């Protein structure tokens, strides 16, 4: 909790697996990534004005 | 003294107290039945067993007496909507009643073997000291058991001298208790065959009694008898856990996959039932049937029973609960009234839309129209600034055939939606949320109830059945290991064999 | 006199045998590219 | 001549390096199948025809990524044997079909059940009381509640948890978004009983360490000890007084001490088994009417709870085309639940 | 302790406390019977798995 | 009712701590 | 305001010098063995 | 947000409410605040708690 | 509140998937395991000194 | 037979071909499968 | 102890590296192998890096139907 | 007729029959030639 | 707040019922000689 | 009269603590489900 107060997160594996055209290939860290998704988007739902939330 | 959670422990040896305990706790559960029919009497509402079913009314027993052929009441209806009957003794109330009188009997009995607890049958005539037999009270049990479940499956389930139990099509719509012949091909182990469960109690019956005898004039191994600690009566309860959690888990898995003993009439009907949208197949083969053989629209939705469409609605699926949201299902939507009939929505274009289901897993649901191949053609946007398949964008409106609003068109786009948000859950309905006080949020029925409670208790039975095996086969070390314990029993080197002292080195 | 064939030795090699094949194997897989 | 049957007992129980046991005839091969089918699994086999997803080291995961994922929706609760009617003794396509799901399900269910015998047998040969199979019921319950009785009442295998490290990270995230499990008082009893077994882990630990008698010149402490000593080698009369003027309150009777110790971590799983049992049935703790009341006719009402329901929206709706795929959903981006920006 | 009419006649059901028969006695017969349990057990969960499909066994409510 | 409720059981709670405290059953070393 | 920040000003002092006083006051002395 | 029993709350959803975003890093005793009714809906109580209870 | 912190914590850092949250289940999980095991293994062995009517 | 493999170096040196395997690991999530690239 | 030879006394002899510096190479050899033959594709049906998808679809090779999923699967593979 | 679910139903069962004749055949073999000294 | 109906009587019996079993047993043994 | 099987029962002070915070605790868990 204390270095993730200063943003060096958790691991990011989000689109690693590539097939050989370049179409990304899910794995349960995409989908994760699906459940955090919907976190961000609703939180704080009039609290922000601005595209990324930096704090 | 004894510790609060040992109290009972004084029965150990004292048969007669046992059997005043067990008399006891077989007067309070016969209570139970008793009290629990009456409740259920005095706020069971019989006028509709279309819409309000005993299933949407938090009914428990009254599923039970009906599925063995009580089905009426001393006050002149029948589940079934009838009036006029004449039930006999035997209607609910006299079930009720013959169940408290039990309870009361139960109880004096309890009261007499408390009392008069030193007989001399409880007695080795040997010894002198307490003693029960029990590899031959199992035969004797087991032989009376069989004598029962033989009788039941052969004169009750048949009909031959008893009144069958219930059945119904393969819809829910027209059940009834009817005589049940035995199914002796391999059909009768097929669940949803109401004759493999009178082949059951006729070959099970029979096989008990064999058993039974059996087990009442053949002694056990002493090779047996010395392992499972045939002399200590706590070997019984721990095996008797273990069948009874056995058979706590089966009666929740019927209840909750569908059986011929948990017909959709007195439980409801299953979460399966909306996953493979079996009624809402049903429903549209009829109607095209019918409009093949020359019917307008109207016509064909018009001849769908309201209870099939019914049916064919998430509020009735039992998946769709809380744990605290208790009461009958009225108590959530509210008392089903009638069936508004099939919305059909179309756009400006003309071409029907389809609106999507909610799955069961979803307390909230977004409202999606698509074409007959699942193309998106209309939504309720959450955010409108970009906007492209409002309502509004794409002219949408409604028509109803069948039902109460059969032949009726909407077009103001407030009302389409509304109907919309309903078209998720299924086929739509009128209900009164008055009478009840409804809150608008789903419950459970009995299914989803009577499974929860038995999936539950069988867990827990398991960790019964552990702690009363673990205290039957390692009764002499209850209080302590051995003080003075060879070192050389659990320190490695010293015997060959584990825990045997003539294999030493 | 120590033996050599033990329920140890068996229970050692059910799992050391599959462990350096699969070893080998997820090695080799390092080197493969899209 | 003695019969063969006492004959194999004396062999079964030999005192060996790894003891067999009856129990070894169950557990060993159950136990290594369960393992071998996971290491297996999440070495070669894909989760592509079952979820969509890659799943094992030879596709590109690594050990947080990779799974044995369940079987595809459509098969519902499939034994899904070898030899079954689904793959029909096609090795290929039963590894494709999620075969390995249930093969490690399954077997890893028996072997637990030949784990605790092997307490029981073990307990019983070194002439001891049973507390730690009886303990081990725990992780049973937890083990059959969540990869068996779960899956069972929903739909089918496929929303069990998969067996790997991200995959039950989204058995988590699900369970918060769809059940809204946070609330649930059987998790929230299990919570308290496993940091509270931790605490007493942690706590106990420190304080036998804290009060030991000096019995030994060593600066490193540890030498003093024998294991065959008949005194206590810490001071329970210390610790009883530190901890009562400290705390409060303090242990004063070992073996209420122990038998705490096994009943806390122990009972807070078997709550929490029960609520999943629920969750099986959706029967959640997901809401409280009188808030939903309230905030529904008053817009100037929010609370905690409010707030986390709107979480749980956006995770349902943004997750479930992906983590769903049987269900072909489509959501147009004009209905996602968002907030202002984001 | 008391004796009882109904006592008197029950008596002898409650005589045998702790009798045995020989060795193994029947229990390699019980061994076949708990295999043939298990194989029952195994065919009635099949056919309601659908991993065992039989002729004229339609598992549904439309049989 | 809800909240007399909750501060009710707290309030047993925080009483039920006074007593364990100090009216305990003293440790007694013999 | 001003009151209330004064008092408190005062109370936190007055712990604050117990607190380094106390521990001036011998502390290595008050042990049950060495001192 | 509503934290509180008395403001429609029960013990699973109730909670002392952290201190205003406007605030921030600000140190915000009670004499920082006009008044009790600002403190209040400013999220002063947190701060007091958070900060004695760490020390304690 | 704590459940929230939990989920908005989720979504801006990924925290099932820092390795320190991931020993910090292992503590936990792990500090129950060693609870309920030392607790089970030190009452398997008590000395008898009791009758089967008292608590041991 | 014996002790003639001192343990000191069979530790010591199975302990490195620990570090170069997983060290490969590491190695190859930077580059082909699961690089991102 | 148990009478099996201590584990420091094996892997300290020199017998135990005669065999071992043979057997261990040889099967991680052989793991390697698997993978870099393709072998372990086909023995497991995982895909390559160009058999996820035919060209021109984006619609994922997914299992619908529970007792002809092998003859989906074995469609699936042919329209590649 | 024998539907091939059956038929698959009998290869487990026989292949079950097979690795539990096997793994008892060999074990109950272990144990009469390596037997426990009591002297 | 619209509470159910039920939850006063509920949560006052959970607690009474068990307290009070408790409560009889403690004194029943502190009477003891 | 006389049944030799009686025994008397005890719930020490400790006890008594112990099951009234248990009980106490899970009221105080379980009212806000009960209220709803
Ligand atoms: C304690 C600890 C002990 C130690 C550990 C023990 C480990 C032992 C391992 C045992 C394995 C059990 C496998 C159960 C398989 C199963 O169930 O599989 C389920 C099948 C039924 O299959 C399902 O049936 C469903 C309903 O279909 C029905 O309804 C449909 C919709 O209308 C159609 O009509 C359809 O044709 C009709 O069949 C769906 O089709 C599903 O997709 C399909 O999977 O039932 C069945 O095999 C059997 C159902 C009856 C017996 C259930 C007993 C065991 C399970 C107890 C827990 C259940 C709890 C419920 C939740 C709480
Ligand atoms: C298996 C037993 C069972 C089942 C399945 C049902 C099912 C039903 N009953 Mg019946 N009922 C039962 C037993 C049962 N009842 C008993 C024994 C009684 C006498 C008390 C009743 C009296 C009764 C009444 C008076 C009513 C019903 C009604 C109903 C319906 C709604 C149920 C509901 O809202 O539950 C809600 C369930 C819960 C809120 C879950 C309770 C979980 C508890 C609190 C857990 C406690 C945990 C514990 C403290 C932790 C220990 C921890 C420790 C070890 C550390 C439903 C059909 C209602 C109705 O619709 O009838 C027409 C109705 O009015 N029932
Ligand atoms: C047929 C089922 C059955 C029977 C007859 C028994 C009988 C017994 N048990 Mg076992 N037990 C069972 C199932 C059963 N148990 C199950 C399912 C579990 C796991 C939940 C256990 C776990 C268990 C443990 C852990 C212990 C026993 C012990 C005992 C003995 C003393 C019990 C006593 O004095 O309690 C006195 C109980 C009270 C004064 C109050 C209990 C109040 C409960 C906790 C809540 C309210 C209960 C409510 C009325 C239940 C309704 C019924 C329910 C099924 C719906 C006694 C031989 C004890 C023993 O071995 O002593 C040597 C002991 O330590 N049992
Ligand atoms: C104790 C060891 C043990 C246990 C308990 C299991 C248990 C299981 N295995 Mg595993 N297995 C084991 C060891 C074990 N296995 C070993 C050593 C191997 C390597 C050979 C395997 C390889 C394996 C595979 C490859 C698979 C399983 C599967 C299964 C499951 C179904 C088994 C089944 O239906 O058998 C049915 C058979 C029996 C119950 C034996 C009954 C014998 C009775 C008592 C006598 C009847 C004999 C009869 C008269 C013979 C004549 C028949 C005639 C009519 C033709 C189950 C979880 C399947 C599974 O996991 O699918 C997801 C699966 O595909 N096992
Ligand atoms: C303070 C935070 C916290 C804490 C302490 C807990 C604690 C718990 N959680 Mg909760 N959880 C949390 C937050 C928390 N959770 C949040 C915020 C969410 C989001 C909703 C969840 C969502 C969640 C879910 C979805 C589940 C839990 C479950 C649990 C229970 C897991 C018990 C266990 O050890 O299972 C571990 C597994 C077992 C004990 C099974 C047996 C395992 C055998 C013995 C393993 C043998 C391994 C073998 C030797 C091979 C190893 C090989 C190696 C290579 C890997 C436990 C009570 C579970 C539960 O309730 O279970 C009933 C569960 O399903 N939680
Ligand atoms: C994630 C949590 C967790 C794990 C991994 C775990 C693991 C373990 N617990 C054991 C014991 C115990 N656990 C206990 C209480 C608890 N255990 C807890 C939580 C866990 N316990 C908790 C919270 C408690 C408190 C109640 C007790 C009291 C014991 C023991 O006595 C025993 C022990 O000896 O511990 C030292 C050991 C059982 C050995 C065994 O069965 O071998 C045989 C292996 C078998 C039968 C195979 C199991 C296969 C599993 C079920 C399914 C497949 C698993 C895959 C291989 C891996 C998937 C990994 C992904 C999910 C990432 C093992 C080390
Ligand atoms: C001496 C005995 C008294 C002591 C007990 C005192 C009560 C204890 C608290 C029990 C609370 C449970 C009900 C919640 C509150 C409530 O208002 O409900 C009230 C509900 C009744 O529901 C009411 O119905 C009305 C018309 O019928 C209206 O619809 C009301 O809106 C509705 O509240 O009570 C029940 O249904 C009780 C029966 C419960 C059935 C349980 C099945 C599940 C079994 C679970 C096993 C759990 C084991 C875990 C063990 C570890
Ligand atoms: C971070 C963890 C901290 C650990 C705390 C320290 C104490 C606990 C030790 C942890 C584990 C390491 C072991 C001690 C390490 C130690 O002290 O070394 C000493 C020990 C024995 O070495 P010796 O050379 O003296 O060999 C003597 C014996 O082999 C008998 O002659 O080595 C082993 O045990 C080898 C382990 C591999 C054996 C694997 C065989 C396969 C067994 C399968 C298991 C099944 C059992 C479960 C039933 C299903
Ligand atoms: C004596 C007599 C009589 C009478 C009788 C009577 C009147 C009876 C009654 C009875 C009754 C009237 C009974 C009742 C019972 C009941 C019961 C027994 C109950 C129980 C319950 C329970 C156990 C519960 C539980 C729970 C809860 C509470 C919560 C939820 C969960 C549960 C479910 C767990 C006569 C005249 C005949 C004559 C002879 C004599
Ligand atoms: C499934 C199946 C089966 C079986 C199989 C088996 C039994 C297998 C096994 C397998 C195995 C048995 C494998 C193994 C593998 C292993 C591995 C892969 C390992 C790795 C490792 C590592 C990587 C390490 C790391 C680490 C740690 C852990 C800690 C310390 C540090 C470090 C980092 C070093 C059969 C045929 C019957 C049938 C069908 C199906
Ligand atoms: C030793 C400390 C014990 C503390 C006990 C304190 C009780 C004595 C002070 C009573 C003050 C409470 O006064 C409170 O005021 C506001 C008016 O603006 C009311 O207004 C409130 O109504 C509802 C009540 O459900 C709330 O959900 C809502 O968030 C709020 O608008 C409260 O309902 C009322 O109860
Ligand atoms: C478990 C299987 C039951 C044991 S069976 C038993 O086997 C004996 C030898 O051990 C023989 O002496 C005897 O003839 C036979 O009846
Ligand atoms: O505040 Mn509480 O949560 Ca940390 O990020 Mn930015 O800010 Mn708000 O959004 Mn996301
Ligand atoms: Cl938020
Ligand atoms: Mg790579």
């Amino acid at each position: 909790i204390s270095t993730m107060a200063f943003n060096l997160n958790g691991f990011n594996f989000n689109h690693s697996v590539i097939d050989a055209k370049g179409n990304v290939i899910n794995t349960w860290a995409d989908i994760i990534n699906r459940a955090n998704l919907g976190m961000e988007v609703m939180h704080e739902r009039n609290a922000h004005n601005f595209p990324l939330d930096l704090a | 003294g004894l510790p609060w959670y040992r109290v009972h422990t004084v029965l150990i040896n004292d048969p007669g107290r046992l059997i005043a305990a067990h008399l006891m706790h077989t007067a309070l559960v016969a209570g139970w039945a008793g009290s629990m029919a009456l409740y259920e009497l005095a706020t069971f509402d019989p006028s509709d067993p279309v819409l309000n079913p005993m299933w949407r009314q938090g009914m428990f027993v009254l599923p039970f007496m009906a599925r063995l052929g009580v089905t009426g009441s001393w006050s002149g209806w029948s589940i079934t909507g009838e009036t006029g009957i004449d039930p006999g003794f035997w209607s609910f109330e006299g079930v009720a009643l013959a169940h408290i009188v039990l309870s009361g009997l139960l109880f004096l009995a309890a009261c007499w073997h408390w009392v008069y607890w030193d007989l001399e049958l409880f007695r080795d005539p040997r010894t002198g000291e307490p003693a029960l037999d029990l590899p031959k009270m199992f035969g004797i049990h087991l032989f009376l058991a069989g004598l029962l479940c033989f009788g039941f499956g052969a004169f009750h389930l048949t009909g031959l001298f008893g009144p069958g139990m219930w059945v119904s099509d393969p819809y829910g719509l027209t059940g009834s208790v009817q005589p049940v012949a035995p199914e002796w091909g391999p059909d009768g182990f097929n669940p949803y065959n109401p004759g493999g469960v009178v082949a059951h109690h006729i070959a099970a019956g029979i096989v008990g009694i064999i058993a039974g005898l059996f087990h009442i004039l053949v002694r056990p191994p002493q090779r047996l008898y010395k392992a499972l600690r045939m002399g200590n009566i706590e070997t019984v309860l721990s095996s008797s856990i273990a069948a009874v959690f056995f058979a706590a888990f089966v009666v929740a898995g019927t209840m909750w996959y569908g059986s011929a003993t948990t017909p959709i009439e007195l439980f409801g009907p299953t979460r399966y039932q909306w996953d493979s949208s079996y009624f809402q197949q049903e429903i549209n083969r009829r109607v095209q049937a019918s409009l093949a053989s020359g019917a307008t629209l109207e016509e064909a939705w018009s001849a769908i029973p309201e209870k099939l469409a019914f049916y064919d609605y998430i509020g009735n699926n039992p998946a769709k609960g809380g744990l605290f949201r208790t009461g009958p299902m009225n108590k959530g939507d509210g008392i089903a009234q009638a069936w508004k009939g099939h919305a059909v929505f179309r756009n400006k274009e003309g071409e029907e839309l389809f609106v999507r289901r909610m799955p069961a897993f979803f307390e909230s649901f977004p409202v999606i129209l698509t074409d007959k191949n699942g193309v998106v053609k209309a939504d309720i946007p959450f955010r409108r600034a970009e906007s492209k398949y409002s309502f509004e964008q794409q002219g949408v409106t409604v028509s109803f055939y069948g039902g109460e609003l059969n032949g009726q068109t909407f077009t103001d786009p407030p009302t389409v939606k509304s109907y919309a948000r309903k078209a998720i859950f299924g086929e739509i309905f009128e209900f009164d949320t008055e009478t009840l006080n409804s809150d608008g949020i789903f419950r459970t029925s009995p299914r989803g109830w009577f499974t929860f409670a038995h999936a539950v208790f069988a867990l827990l039975f398991f960790f019964g059945h552990i702690w009363h095996g673990a205290r039957t086969l390692f009764r002499d070390v209850f209080s302590g290991i051995d003080p003075e314990l060879s070192p050389e029993q659990v320190e490695w080197g010293f015997y060959q064999k584990v825990g045997d002292v003539t294999t030493r080195r | 006199s120590y033996p050599i064939f033990t329920v140890r030795w068996v229970a050692v090699h059910t799992l050391a045998v599959p462990t350096i094949f699969f070893l080998g194997a997820i090695a080799a897989m390092q080197f493969i590219q899209r | 001549e003695r019969g063969w049957f006492d004959i194999l007992d004396d062999w079964l129980k030999r005192d060996r390096f790894v003891f067999v046991g009856w129990s070894g005839i169950l557990l060993f091969p159950c136990a290594y199948l369960a393992l071998g089918g996971w290491l297996t699994g999440t070495t070669f086999v894909t989760s592509w025809y079952t979820h969509g997803l890659a799943s094992s080291y030879l596709e590109g995961c690594n050990f947080l990524t990779v799974a044995v994922s369940t079987p595809a929706n459509s098969m519902g609760h499939s034994l899904l044997l070898l030899w079954g009617p689904e793959a029909q003794g096609d090795f290929t396509r039963w590894c494709q079909l999620g075969g390995l799901w249930t093969f490690i399900a399954l077997h890893g269910a028996f072997g637990l059940i030949g784990f605790m015998l092997r307490q029981f047998e073990i307990a019983r040969l070194v002439g001891v009381r049973p507390y730690n199979a009886i303990a081990f019921s725990a992780p049973i319950a937890v083990f059959v509640s969540v990869f068996l009785i779960y899956p069972l009442g929903q739909s089918s295998w496929f929303f069990a948890p998969s067996f790997g490290v991200a995959a039950i990270f989204r058995f988590l995230l699900f369970f918060q978004g769809f059940h809204n499990w946070t609330l649930n008082p059987f998790h929230m009893m299990g919570v308290a009983g496993v940091l509270g077994g931790a605490l007493l882990c942690a706590i106990h630990g420190a304080t036998v360490e804290n009060t030991l008698f000096q019995d030994g010149e060593g600066a490193s402490t540890f030498r003093a000890f024998n294991p065959t000593q008949a005194e206590e080698t810490y001071s329970m009369v210390t610790a009883n007084r530190f901890w009562s003027q400290i705390f409060g309150i303090a242990f004063s009777n070992k073996r209420w001490l122990h038998f705490f110790m096994l009943f806390v971590p122990v009972t807070g799983l078997w709550m929490s088994a029960i609520g999943v049992v629920g969750l099986a049935l959706n029967l959640r703790s997901y809401d409280f009417i009188s808030q939903e009341i309230r905030a529904a006719e008053d817009p100037e009402f929010e609370t905690f709870y409010t707030k986390n329901l709107l979480l749980n929206e956006g995770i349902r709706a943004w997750m479930a085309p992906q983590d769903q795929p049987h269900e072909n959903f489509v959501f147009p981006e004009e209905v996602l639940p968002r907030g202002n920006a984001l | 302790a008391r004796r009882t009419w109904l006592g008197d006649i029950l008596r002898p059901l409650n005589s045998e406390y702790g009798k045995v028969a020989p060795g193994w006695g029947t229990t390699p017969l019980m061994a076949v019977f708990m295999g043939l349990f298990l194989v029952f057990l195994l065919i009635i969960l099949e056919i309601y798995n659908s991993t065992l499909i039989l002729d004229g066994v339609n598992v549904s409510w439309k049989a | 009712m809800e909240t007399i409720t909750y501060v009710f059981i707290f309030a047993c709670i925080i009483a039920l701590f006074f007593f364990a405290i100090f009216f305990r059953e003293p440790p007694r070393i013999t | 305001m001003e009151t209330l920040k004064i008092t408190v000003y005062i109370v936190v002092t007055f712990f604050v010098l117990l607190f380094v006083f106390g521990f001036l006051s011998g502390d290595p002395a008050r042990n049950p063995k060495r001192k | 947000v509503s934290g509180s029993l008395l403001y429609g709350n029960n013990i699973i959803t109730g909670a002392v409410v952290p201190s205003s975003n406007a605030i921030g890093l600000h140190f915000y005793p009670i004499w920082e605040a006009a008044s009790l009714d600002e403190w209040l809906y400013n999220g002063g109580p947190y701060q007091l708690i958070i900060f004695h209870f760490l020390l304690g | 509140g704590t459940f929230n912190f939990m989920i908005v914590f989720q979504a801006e850092h990924n925290i099932l998937m820092h390795p320190f949250h991931q020993l910090g289940v292992a503590g936990v999980f792990g500090g129950a395991l060693f609870c309920a095991m030392h607790g089970s293994l030190v009452t398997s062995s008590l000395i008898r000194e009791t009758t089967e009517t008292e608590s041991a | 037979e014996g002790g003639r493999i001192p343990l000191w170096i069979v530790a010591t040196v199975a302990g490195m071909g620990v570090i170069v395997i997983v060290g490969l690991f590491f190695y190859g999530a930077y580059a082909g499968l699961g690089s991102s690239l | 102890t148990t009478g099996e030879r201590p584990f420091s006394d094996i892997i300290t002899s020199v017998r135990y590296w005669v065999i071992h510096s043979i057997t261990i190479p040889a099967l991680f050899i052989a793991g390697w192998l698997f993978v870099s033959t393709g072998l372990a594709y086909d023995v497991f049906g995982t895909p390559r890096p160009d058999s996820y998808y035919a060209q021109e679809q984006r619609s994922i090779p997914l299992v619908t139907d529970r007792f002809e999923a092998k003859q989906q699967v074995e469609t699936f593979l042919e329209q590649l | 007729t024998i539907t091939p679910s059956l038929k698959g139903f009998f290869i487990g069962l026989l292949s079950g029959a097979v690795v539990l004749g096997l793994t008892f055949a060999v074990l109950i073999a272990i144990s009469q030639i390596d037997k426990v000294q009591r002297s | 707040m619209e509470v159910n109906q039920l939850g006063l009587i509920a949560t006052a019996l959970f607690v009474l019922v068990p307290s009070v079993f408790l409560i009889i047993l403690y004194v029943q043994t502190e009477s003891q000689q | 009269e006389p049944n030799p099987n009686r025994q008397p029962v005890e719930l020490n002070r400790t006890s008594l603590y112990l099951g009234l915070l248990l009980i106490l605790v899970l009221a105080l868990l379980f009212s806000s489900y009960f209220f709803n």
